């Protein structure tokens, strides 16, 4: 037995999330748990974000044929064996205009070994922000 | 004693 | 616990405003386990990290926050993005994201430590 890199952790789970973000948004809820928190303007300016997983697939069915270009992907060691994420890149939904954004996934284990859950999905578009 | 603060253990 | 966006807006605050009067005083905020990150690989522990920071030659750097989320995370800890500009030594304002882990440093109340810290200009 050997310890998965976390920059391993990160990428293969960003590979995971942006795929499955294309065959089924649907199903994307089941990443996130109890404590876990979401988000991806609305009003005044940079939008709240929800929590826990009900909540959040609500939040992500009321957005996605999407295709993301990650042009940066940092993930480093964090508290209770999880890893803190940093990505960056571009995404466009149903065939629109591509989009910057800056995103912070924090990681945690499950407690099977080598699986992992989302306890923070921080989203942001650069557009909506700068 | 309220504030937060910050600091290295 | 004080509200996370609390703790996320008085760390920022307090942060880069070290990085525009005292540099030379940031390690203070880092564990031993501490990571920092400016690819560029970590450093890890107050020594280095002051090492590390002193070598960035951070001079006249003004800052300018346009977003900060800041978020609840395991151990009674709060991750934070920050989305913004920052010049330095008279550059350009160029923009960045920053991500950190502030975690719970025990023994005292309502303090916290970076666990991690991760900045990318984005240019």
């Amino acid at each position: 037995m050997e310890k998965p890199s976390p920059l391993l952790v990160g990428r293969e789970f960003v590979r995971q999330y942006y795929t499955l973000l294309n065959q089924a948004p649907d199903m994307l809820h089941r990443f996130y748990g109890k404590n876990s928190s979401y988000v991806h303007d609305s009003n005044g300016k940079p939008a709240d974000a929800v929590y826990g997983q009900k909540e959040i697939h609500r939040k992500v069915m009321s957005q996605f044929n999407c295709h993301t270009k990650i042009r940066h992907v940092d993930a480093h060691a964090t508290l209770n064996d999880g890893v803190v994420v940093q990505v960056m890149g571009l995404l466009s939904n149903n065939n629109q205009a591509l989009r910057r954004f800056m995103q912070t996934f924090v990681l945690a284990p499950e407690g099977v070994a080598n699986k992992f859950y989302v306890h923070n999905d921080i989203f942001r578009y650069q557009d909506e922000v700068f | 004693a309220l504030r937060i603060t910050f600091g290295g253990p």
